[PDB]
């Protein structure tokens, strides 16, 4: 039963699952876990945008057995880069962000959990977890990556919020 | 040491385009 690239797919460094929440535990669901580049193409192109949707929701994509809450064991002593966005960015700095994770672009080694967007009332939050929120090398690493990767304007403000706070 | 899996951006991209070619039988 476990998760495992097919035959000629590339290869993930870990499995990821993508869970969903929508404010109408089990407030957050699995929608499935993949193995390879191939099998996140596939799942993805099944899901809606971020930027399609405009009622309080959630996309959560964590590296499989980790639950995307912060009570977890992976993330109860990390914490998370967070970046408010305008609407109309969710949608690309979400692909951005997930295929710059699944593409090992932090190299952080084992630190990064997850991401998430959230799609709010008149802006969107998109956020990447880690588990030591102590490791300031790994957090400095993070941020340097997130300012790379999400091309969003040089005065744009990202915080870093320690989950225990 | 790296890790082994590493994509580029556009590494990612350039297999999305493959997997959308696949319709057609190899």
């Amino acid at each position: 039963k476990a998760v495992v690239p097919g035959p000629a797919e590339h290869p993930l460094q870990y499995n990821y699952t993508f869970w969903y929440s929508r404010r109408t535990e089990q407030n957050i669901k699995q929608i499935g876990t993949f193995a390879s580049v191939e099998q996140f193409w596939r799942f993805y192109s099944h899901m809606v945008r971020p930027g399609d949707l405009t009622g309080h929701s959630d996309f959560h994509l964590f590296k499989e057995g980790i639950k995307p809450m912060w009570e977890d064991d992976a993330n109860k002593n990390g914490g998370k880069w967070i970046i408010r966005l305008r609407k109309g960015l969710a949608s690309r700095c979400w692909e951005n962000l997930i295929l710059a994770m699944l593409g090992e672009q932090f190299m952080v080694g084992e630190e990064i959990c997850g991401a998430v967007v959230s799609v709010r009332f008149q802006e969107d939050i998109i956020s990447i977890w880690n588990k030591t929120a102590s490791d300031q090398a790994t957090t400095a690493r993070i941020r340097d990556t997130l300012r790379r990767v999400l091309n969003l304007p040089p005065n744009t403000i990202m915080e870093y919020k320690t989950h225990t706070d | 040491p790296w890790p082994e899996y590493i994509y580029t951006r556009l590494e990612m991209y350039n297999i999305l385009k493959a997997e959308h070619d696949s319709i057609l039988a190899e």
